[PDB]
């Protein structure tokens, strides 16, 4: 979750 | 080849692979961390024309490729493409076998631990390295300074750090991470170039805009008077010849691009800025650390070769820090490479050779060994 | 005439002028944004035969004219021809004096600012409007929805938008712009009609192909099974009588034309598609915005009257968005006009009458006033 | 005969059959793509006098025949007459059996796919070739150059191309097609010869005018000063002895004939010209392709043996392209044959022998196999 890249 | 067991220092931040050997001045291989791939059909029969172009060759052919960065905000997103990047790193550029050399990888703090863990699994399972070690990138950026006390800002292509260290001891509660870095500045510059009249939308045109950002941008010590300075006359305009023809002429975009780094509201990102995350990392440290962080404020990765960012940096941290403090922004012109250079120092230390995560200890403890030996 | 000072709402996207008054249901004047011009000599003496035909008259005479759109991808290229278009707009079609009425122009986000600035200079200097205001076109497309929260796709003749708005606040970092729209679909349809056997190359024949696209195209909810459905039998073939004689019969070209909108590789354009630029505009917004963008996904300009594009749109955004999210594609059948209709709402608001860029403020601050009063 | 299974390279553009074997310098058979037919009655009894004359024999008897080209603008119109042309090609001129040889046909881009499909059906069903392959004609014109990067103009008798290719990859969205070529120039020359005083109206007289165009025409680097040069003195007049007697003397018609190629308004055809369709094909390519298209602008089919058309070509593309670009018009004097020569290269490649559309794959997948194996 988050990001793009993060989950 | 290499007649010894010299350690490899591979440093992919998020946008530029810089790899080489330990005990070495500069990285031997510096190339873009891209993997390109043809987006329309091959017509000349008998050509070669492999269906993957990694590294500098991809920028040689970027007019017919869709360029794709396998590592975004310091997090590896494509794992098979990062294996293309590592395979090209060891076997084509650095031109060596990974089975013979311990390797030193780098990543950022506050990263997903599956990045570090899968990076260890790919180093031992796929490339069969004898030893391996992940390293916090700003820490190594302080190894290149020759200092054991200082707070480190580096700001690579996907992440910026502010790791404070005092007398050899890091302060991991006072650590920082902002996901605003040079690829975000490239995208914002590409947006305001669309504001002036020049439309860049392709990944290859994104690489052109990144080149405009590198050649032709500075940081504007006082942003309001520089802004009105560009609004007054055309003495700040500067032309850039695009590949294959048309020239462009940029004005206030020359310094509005890294002002986003000092003011992240431009890219719509709720943060405090670079200058306030340094000061907040210092204020999270103890009271008896802070003047030794003020006088040792190392500013040493990529996206810091904007002219005047140490002047803006000292000029703004001085406004935050109390008076009668000595604010020294260390900006050593060998940065963009000093994370690698401190990797070369750390891997060439003699105390360090029992800190490698070795195989038969990877095989004993699985891939989670990195969370007891690395940090 | 008009016994009041009602504001003009002129809306030239890139391919169709729709103009009228504020406080009004539909635009009073809808005509093609073309200027035609004779390409061979006049022989009947005593004829009139003016050497410029603007608007609908140009399509009445397009067999002897070279039609030319003065506005391409939302950017005005010919300025004297756009002045022909505006002159015909106010004085012939809408049949009114611009000196008596504030005017509301529209353009796209991420446009060159000399388009907006020269449009303001032409409105005050040439037509002598008392007040003037440029407006972001998808924002107005949300004014017609009666919503203050939603992400707006419109896709006119030269540009598509995806402007996200939450609780009245736009997210200009999460804004989008793709230069794939209906004139590009007209050109691609003209190419694949050349693949079937029908050669259309003239600008008038381009206008015929545009008519074939409007009458006789849908979007194909599942493109592969629709493609094999057309390959199996001739139940998808449909005939179109060309002007002056010969009939044509089109098959898979009926739905390969707007699949380019969902898959821009067909026209050789490196992009993500309409459905992924919506999802990427939503993911660029904050975490607490997204379900209110999922349930309010307004799809409201031209080139969206393809049958089933809301079904393809929901069917593909649902595949991108997480489950337990409510994807509502708002496709209000009054679109192709809702940018004008929301222009009529905004210009008829009472809070808005101090947001007009007025003359004596244009004369005070030059033509750059648009970058402090408009947005 | 032929003791091997050498591939046939048959190349009918629209007006001249040039056929031969693969792995060969020049085409073995070059003859006009006409089929003649007697238009009045046979009176000498015991004569032979077959009621169809194909190829060069038709120009030997064109005074008593109505000559008819079975292929118009690169599209085969008469199929039985094209079967006469192919039958004469294999069995009379090239004097070989098609059952023993794979054949390489050529056509233009953006053609009706029933041309390609029916050409495959006639090659397998009628002539029983073992393998067959249609090929894009300008692509093969780049195979003869020894280049894998360049934009190709060829301009045969019925069609002109501009296919751009970069590093072996064609850019099919940037492809072009104009239906202005040498038969149209022959008709326009025949019209302006009627303007001077010489009436040519028969198909045989059309063949005489085509001969006048080949012998006695150049392209006029600067058309206005060449036009006034012919208007000043008679130093540009040149005489041509017609068959059987009367001599003619042509002036400005010597260079007004291929100026139609650079300026299609003369034949009443709404287009941009040859020099602007090249530049528009280059500008449709990506930014990082264009200087490698500027320096590799191959100009290699028929109707390019006008003297000075490379000088006019470079002189006009330089005026369109930006400065500090290197415009190299490649005009290799073996053109008019280089589509065949590149056909000979491609059919003699060893990588290519699994790209033939073979029989038992034609029989398996019908005649639509050409749209998955050819391009
Ligand atoms: N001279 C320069 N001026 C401004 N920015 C630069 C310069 N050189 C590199 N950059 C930017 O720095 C980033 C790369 O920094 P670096 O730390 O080497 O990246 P990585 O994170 O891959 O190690 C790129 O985004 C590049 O655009
Ligand atoms: N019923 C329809 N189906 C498909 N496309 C349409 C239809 N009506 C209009 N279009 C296309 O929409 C475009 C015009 O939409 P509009 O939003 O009015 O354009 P503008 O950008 O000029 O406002 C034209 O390209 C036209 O071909
Ligand atoms: N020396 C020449 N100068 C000018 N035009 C020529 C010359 N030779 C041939 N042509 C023209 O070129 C055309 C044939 O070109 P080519 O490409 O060989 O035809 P095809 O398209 O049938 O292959 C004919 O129209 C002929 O008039
Ligand atoms: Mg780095
Ligand atoms: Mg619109
Ligand atoms: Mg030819």
């Amino acid at each position: 979750a988050x990001x793009p890249a993060w989950x | 080849d290499e007649d010894e067991t010299t350690a490899l220092v591979c440093d992919n931040g998020s946008g530029l692979v810089k790899a080489g050997f330990a005990g070495d001045d500069a990285p031997r291989a510096v190339f873009p961390s891209i993997v390109g791939r043809p987006r329309h059909q091959g017509v000349m029969v008998g050509m070669g024309q492999k269906d993957s172009y990694v590294g500098d060759e991809a920028q040689s052919k970027r007019g017919i490729l869709t360029l794709k960065y396998p590592i975004e905000h310091g997090i590896i997103t494509n794992w098979d493409d990062m294996e293309k990047i590592w395979h090209h790193t060891f076997y084509n550029e650095l031109r060596v076998a990974p089975e013979e050399h311990p390797t030193l990888l780098t990543e950022a703090p506050l990263n997903p631990k599956a990045n570090r863990e899968k990076m260890t699994q790919i180093m031992f399972e796929t490339f069969n390295v004898p030893a391996m070690y992940v390293a916090i990138q700003a820490v190594l950026s302080l190894y290149a300074s020759g200092r054991t006390t200082g707070i480190v800002l580096d700001s690579g292509d996907g992440v910026t750090h502010n790791v404070p260290i005092y007398e050899g001891y890091a302060l991991p509660h006072a650590i920082m991470r902002l996901d605003l870095a040079g690829r975000d500045l490239t995208d914002y510059l590409m947006k305001i170039l669309t504001e002036r009249g020049y439309s860049f939308v392709t990944t290859a045109e994104r690489e052109i805009v990144r080149d405009i950002k590198e050649k032709l941008c500075y940081v504007a010590l006082d942003f309001e008077n520089e802004m009105a300075t560009a609004a007054s006359s055309s003495s700040l305009e500067k032309s850039y010849e695009l590949p294959d023809g048309q020239v462009i002429t940029i004005g206030n975009e020359r310094f509005r691009c890294p002002e986003t780094l000092f003011q992240p509201s431009f890219i719509g990102m709720e943060s405090a800025g670079i200058h306030e995350t340094t000061y907040n990392s210092i204020m999270k440290c103890d009271i008896d650390i802070r003047k030794d962080l003020y006088a040792n404020n190392v500013m040493s990765g990529g996206t810091t070769m904007y002219p005047g960012i140490a002047d803006r940096m000292q000029k703004e941290i001085t406004a935050l820090a109390p008076s009668t403090m000595k604010i020294k922004i260390i900006a050593p012109p060998e940065r963009k490479y000093s994370v690698w250079i401190g990797g070369s120092i750390l891997a060439s230390l003699s105390t360090f050779q029992q800190m490698w995560i070795t195989k038969q200890e990877y095989d004993e403890a699985g891939p989670s060994i990195v969370h007891r030996k690395c940090f």
